[PDB]
């Protein structure tokens, strides 16, 4: 059943590999490079380019099963849909803590704000995510179960909390960070123009409540059912529905729509950036 | 080459130090002090501390820069462009020159002449997103005023009432009301106090207010 | 008698400026063309140099 | 289905 | 009484001025120079680009090396590059922020800066020491400092705010002469080529030729409708481009003593901020605030080039000594530096 | 005005160490690139070492690299160097040079008075082939000098430098790169030249012209000096 199960990995990395670039023909160009939310949103836009360059490369795996020579290509190709999926969640959880420490702490950031500490800190989540996705650098795991045909996922000699580890650290360690980085954001919008000498225009915390609480249901959207399911792959297995083989396929992509919001969600409201796209 | 290798090796110690004083002045508040004159400018500098008089009253872990362009007789459009990237502009009227005519022309009476710099300073297209602090200077000395005259001399279509507070809702109104850009400034009001609190703890609330919406629009949520 | 020598002020300026000796403007243009076809050679924009002489080398 | 394939 | 007779008397001279001007209009200039070559699209390279200025650069000049140059900045700094390695020879802090002018002694010993605190304060590069420290402070002037230019080590001429250019001793550190004819603001300068006259634009749209040993106004040419923002000097000596907030620039003379070309276009309704003249008197530049340099074939009145590199408003420019070189600071805090390849 | 002195040394036993110390005192000595440079008895002189301004770049002779030690310090200013297993031939009169480099400075102007240091017991060569010269005053002298390289440099100047020492007195610079007179230098002096082989001549001999009229080279490191040119009275 996979008619548009193949056709729709290939559409959203038109899209995806489109809108990073998007993002960093207005950046690499039109600079700003001082100010440091858009060396993040530069390098976020880096790692949502390179976590799309994986996606052609598992997009006939599911049509043509057998896959190329899993000896170099899936033996690598795995490795970079690894560490530019660890940095594309992991550059937007330093974006978030960045966006705390400028509304809430707008006098003792910028000690450790100016665009020196922020270029240390942008290469440290490059380095980090290598050293997260350790596990899929050696056991590449060319595999050939179900019906021959010979593919490229894992083979673990344990194996039952890998998805622990990509959970417990690429999804519970941002979302964690992300939603307390955002709600404190509320409290303050909602308390500089409150408590302390304040005007009319306290109706502007309901602008940044609307626009901060998309990007939560944006993520948790694209990453969620994604480790549902494999939870439950983990757990008494299920039945080998034929539906299972058009509702997992369509989840894996669904994580890949996440690196396509980005340049739209996360550059493309950023009035500065917004008036350099209306430019340029 | 030998010394064309110290030269280079000079200009980015020059480099390094151009970069080092330019992060220590991003993070100090710079404020324009405009106003009509004889407008209690000259009080407000006294509590917060030929031609520019750059004051600097640095105070709780802010520093401020106010500059205060009085003794400018000069064009003002043609110097009012270096104050483009400013954080607020503190702006002094006298609340009791409502019925106190200028010495001028006998023009209508020295409120109008600040209202007209006051449309002349929210509208300019350097303070499109500046937002203005206001404030009403001479508090005591107009209620004793209001006692004996009413507020139909400056405003003859005002309500009336002859009270101290009814004029906030004649003076401050009338003022926020030429705020043509009402959604990219603020026009923060407040009355002068006599105490050292109430008058620049004003100005350090509502310059972070500026400071937090200014990082909202930076960062993407605003 | 403030205002007065306003008026005073210009007007020996006026006069002071009226019988300068001026010559009509087309000797007085032409000239100005004519000091460029004599120093058009070497205007380093107006014509480019060749490269090798050019201390702005990219 | 382990990682991104079935 | 007799105050609105002279109010007649002094409109007498003026229309009398007026029939003596467009008798020696015989020929528009244009007309004469149908039959010379225009100079095709000059196409300048940013070659350098110096970088290290963090505010709106205001004033920048060249030394008389064409190969040194001082850039003024909001940001409270006077910068000497080495504009051939791009590599910085001097930062001088300054004591005001608020600068809108720069100078190069024609000796390289000293450098200018003024700006909104009435002072031109003078700046000694080559002492005894390593450092870069202040001569003299000029004090004396009412309004603002627009531009300052140094005749010799001794005398610099600053133009004001307060309608009053200024020559000044620099030993004694007051104005010998003080030239009072604007009514509005002087806007820029440029001393003469032989520096034995200057000429100065001002907010009242009119522009004053001065002496600087007589100490008054030789001639006085109106034309514009807005503020004068920039005068420089032809190489000649005798014709001055002035540049307003018009939109437009239009060009001078002073044996002919009327506007004789202007520079504009329909789609340019954006006021000029700079203007300098190239080595032939060939290409007047000019730095608008539509954020581009234009670059205006000075004889012909069409736009020949453009040097569009710039993110904000072009604030300053100027041509070297030797006609090689062209910066354009500018409001986005670079300096550009432009050179026509062959 | 300007003051470099410097201290430490005199006399020490062979294979010993010792600290020279160079206290400046009238100038911005953060801003300044400063050497050694020690003086035999009754030879020329020789290079010691080198720190940048903002201590960059550090180079050392290659007589005695990695035996010497070059430091500064900004706040306290002086100039420090350490010298340890001291052998024989390290038996000079060590001198304290100014230099700063940008475009268009004087290199080597300010040389301090000196420190003595007694013991008991491949690179451009400049080379003064002639050691004394009689000359009477009011002629014109003209010295010369060679190299082994072209001191010419593609950028365009030709670090070629020189110095007077005047009996019982420091080094003093005349010429800096090849042409251009220093700073307080009477303008008798002139230098010149191309390439390879320079020629420096003064036009009235005076009584404090007579001394040793040094040559040095600036266009890689080391620099290095040449045997000296002594003019008499």
């Amino acid at each position: 059943s996979n008619a548009v199960l193949t056709f729709i990995y290939f559409v959203v990395c038109i899209i995806g590999l489109c809108g990073n670039t998007l993002v960093i023909y207005v950046i690499l160009r039109y600079a700003k490079m001082k100010t440091i939310t858009n060396i993040y949103i530069l390098n976020l836009a880096i790692a949502d380019e390179l976590f799309m360059l994986g996606l052609p490369f598992l997009a006939m795996q599911v049509a043509l099963v057998h896959w190329p020579f899993g000896k170099a290509i899936c033996r690598v190709v795995m490795t970079v849909d690894g560490i530019n999926q660890f940095t594309s969640i992991f550059c937007l959880t330093v974006m978030s803590i960045d966006r705390y420490l400028a509304v809430v702490h707008p006098i003792k950031s910028a000690k450790w704000r100016r665009p020196r500490t922020a270029k240390m800190i942008t290469m440290a989540v490059w380095g980090v995510s290598l050293l997260v996705i350790l596990p899929i650098m050696i056991y590449a795991g060319l595999r050939s179960n179900q019906w021959g045909r010979s593919s490229c996922t894992i083979n673990w000699p344990w194996y039952t909390g890998f998805i622990i580890y990509t959970f417990i650290l690429g999804f519970l360690v941002p979302l964690t960070i992300i939603c307390l980085c955002y709600l404190f954001i509320i409290i303050k919008v909602k308390s500089s123009g409150i408590r302390v000498g304040s005007s009319k225009r306290k109706k502007s915390e309901k602008k940044v409540t609307r626009m901060v609480s998309i990007v939560v249901a944006v993520f948790i959207f694209c990453w969620l059912p994604f480790y549902i399911f494999n939870v439950s792959s983990v757990s008494m297995a299920i039945s080998p529905t034929p539906a299972l083989k058009g509702m997992f396929d369509f989840v894996v992509v669904l994580t890949y729509a996440n690196s396509c919001a980005n340049p739209i969600l996360y550059a493309f409201l950023s009035d500065n950036f917004k008036k350099s796209f209306q430019n340029v | 080459s030998a010394e064309d290798k110290a030269a280079v090796e000079r200009s980015k110690m020059i480099d390094r130090n151009l970069r080092e004083d330019g992060e220590k002045a991003a993070r100090e508040v710079k404020l324009l002090l405009l106003g009509a004159g004889e407008s209690g400018k000259n009080t407000i500098v006294k509590q917060m501390k030929t031609g520019i008089v750059e004051t600097h009253f640095t105070f709780k872990d802010l520093h401020f820069k106010m500059f205060d362009v009085g003794a400018q007789r000069s064009e003002r459009k043609k110097w009012i462009h270096c104050f483009e990237g400013v954080t607020a502009i503190i702006f002094c009227v006298a609340l009791s020159d409502y019925d106190l005519v200028l010495a001028e022309d006998e023009e209508m009476n020295r409120m109008h002449e600040s209202m007209k710099l006051f449309d002349s300073i929210c509208n300019n297209k350097w303070f499109t997103d500046t937002s203005i602090i206001l404030f009403l200077n001479k508090k005591d000395l107009f209620e004793e005023k209001i006692k004996k005259s009413p507020l139909t001399i400056c405003y003859p279509e005002y309500a009336g009432s002859n009270t101290y507070e009814e004029a906030a809702a004649y003076i401050q109104c009338q003022f926020e009301d030429l705020n043509k850009r009402k959604d990219t400034k603020e026009i923060y009001t407040h009355f002068t106090c006599s105490t050292d609190t109430k008058n620049v703890q004003f100005v350090f609330d509502a310059v972070t207010d500026v400071i937090i919406k200014n990082n909202l629009k930076d960062c993407g949520l605003f | 008698t403030a205002s007065i020598a306003q008026a005073r002020k210009l007007v020996e300026q006026l006069k002071m400026e009226a019988n300068i000796d001026r010559i009509k403007v087309s000797k007085a243009a032409a000239d100005l063309m004519a000091y460029c076809e004599a120093h058009a050679k070497e205007d380093p924009l107006l014509t480019p140099v060749p490269a090798s002489e050019n201390p702005f080398r990219e | 289905c382990y990682x991104k394939v079935c | 009484s007799e105050l609105d007779q002279l109010r007649q008397e002094a409109e007498q001279l003026k229309n009398q001025i007026r029939d003596a001007r467009k008798a020696c209009a015989d020929a528009t200039l244009s007309q004469i120079t149908n039959n010379i070559d225009p100079v095709g699209r000059i196409q300048m390279r940013t070659r350098r680009t110096l970088r290290g200025h963090l505010a709106k650069i205001y004033a920048m000049h060249w030394g008389t090396d064409s190969r040194l140059l001082v850039s003024a900045s909001q940001d409270g700094k006077l910068i000497i590059w080495d504009s051939y390695t791009t590599n910085k020879v001097h930062a001088i802090p300054l004591r005001s922020s608020w600068v809108m002018t720069c100078a190069y002694a024609p000796s390289g010993n000293y450098v200018a800066c003024g700006g909104l605190d009435n002072i031109c304060s003078i700046y000694n590069l080559k002492t005894r020491e390593g450092n870069v420290r202040v001569s003299r402070e000029l004090a004396g002037h009412t309004g603002y400092l627009s531009c300052c230019r140094f005749l010799d080590d001794n005398q610099i001429v600053t133009s004001s705010g307060d309608t009053t250019c200024a020559l000044w001793d620099i030993e004694t550190g007051q104005q010998t002469t003080t030239f009072t004819g604007h009514t509005g603001d002087v806007m820029s300068l440029s001393l003469a080529p032989d520096t034995r006259l200057f000429v100065s634009g001002a907010c009242d749209a009119s522009a004053k030729l001065w002496d600087v040993r007589e100490g008054m106004c030789r001639q006085t040419f109106t034309g514009h409708e807005s503020d004068i923002n920039a005068i420089c000097f032809f190489p000649n000596g005798n014709a001055f481009a002035t540049g307003s907030d018009d939109a437009t620039c239009r060009l001078f003379d002073l044996r002919a003593d009327q506007e004789l070309m202007t520079y504009s276009h329909d789609n340019i309704i954006c006021g000029i901020t700079s203007v300098s003249f190239s080595k032939s008197g060939r290409l007047l530049l000019a730095g608008y605030d539509d954020f581009n340099c234009n670059v205006w074939d000075a004889l012909k009145a069409d736009r020949a080039g453009v040097l569009a590199g710039h993110d904000n408003r072009v604030s300053c420019l100027g041509v070297t000594d030797d006609g090689m070189a062209v910066a354009t600071g500018s409001w986005d805090s670079f300096l550009k530096i432009w050179n026509g390849s062959s | 005005d300007v003051q470099l002195v410097e201290s430490g040394g005199g006399l020490v036993q062979p294979g010993g160490s010792r600290k020279l110390s160079c206290s400046a005192s009238g100038f911005a000595f953060s801003s300044f690139g400063m050497h050694w440079v020690r003086q035999a008895p009754e030879k020329g002189l020789e290079w010691v070492a080198y720190i940048s301004s903002g201590s960059g770049t550090i180079y050392y002779a290659d007589t005695v690299k990695g035996r010497f030690t070059i430091s500064r310090d900004d706040p306290k200013n002086t100039l420090f160097l350490q010298m340890t297993s001291l052998r024989s031939e390290d038996t000079a009169m060590y001198y304290c040079v100014r230099s700063i480099y940008y475009y268009g400075s004087s290199p080597f102007d300010f040389w301090g008075q000196g420190t003595t240091l007694t013991v008991s017991s491949s690179d451009i060569v400049m080379t003064q082939a002639t050691s004394s010269v009689p000359v009477t005053p009011g002629e014109s002298v003209s010295i010369s000098c060679r190299s082994s390289k072209s001191l010419l440099h593609s950028n365009g100047n030709t670090y070629l430098y020189w110095f007077l020492q005047r009996p019982g007195q420091s080094p003093q610079l005349l010429i800096y790169r090849m042409s251009n007179l220093a700073s307080g230098v009477p303008d008798r002096f002139s230098g010149s030249g191309s390439g390879t082989a320079f020629t420096l001549t003064i036009s009235r001999l005076e009584a404090e012209d007579v001394g040793v009229y040094y040559c040095m080279q600036h266009l890689e490191y080391p620099l290095t000096f040449g045997a000296g040119t002594k003019l008499e009275l």
